[PDB]
C-alpha cells in the first residue's frame, strides 16, 4: 500500500546512514590519535592491560 | 671529578639526538595523519547538502 503519514523505507535509511557515521567518527578518531585504544568503549580490557603497560 | 661531573650533567641535561629526531619524526607524521583526517573531517557536514535541505 501506498501512504503519506509514514515511510519505513526514510526510517530503514536514516538508521543504517546514523550506524555508517558512527562508524566513520569511531574509525576518524583512530587515525588523528594513531590508537586503536582511545576510551573504554572501544576495549575496557584493552585499555587498562595497555595502560599496564 | 671534572669529566665525570660532565657526563652526568649530559646524561641528565644533554639531548639524545637520536631518540629526539625519531620523536620529530613521529610528531610530524601524526600533525599530517591529524590534519588529513581534519579535512575529511570538515566535509562530513556536507553530506547534508546531499539531502536537499
Amino acid at each position: 500500500a501506498v501512504n503519506v503519514n509514514t515511510n519505513v523505507a526514510a526510517m530503514t535509511a536514516q538508521r543504517y546512514l546514523t550506524g555508517a557515521t558512527n562508524a566513520q567518527q569511531t574509525s576518524m578518531e583512530r587515525l588523528s590519535s594513531g590508537f586503536k585504544i582511545n576510551s573504554a568503549k572501544d576495549d575496557a580490557a584493552g585499555l587498562q592491560i595497555s595502560n599496564r603497560l | 671529578i671534572n669529566e665525570n661531573v660532565n657526563a652526568s650533567k649530559s646524561r641528565i641535561k644533554d639531548t639524545d639526538f637520536a631518540k629526539e629526531t625519531t620523536a620529530l619524526t613521529k610528531s610530524q607524521i601524526l600533525s599530517q595523519a591529524s590534519s588529513s583526517v581534519l579535512a575529511q573531517a570538515k566535509q562530513a557536514p556536507n553530506a547534508a547538502l546531499s539531502l536537499l535541505g
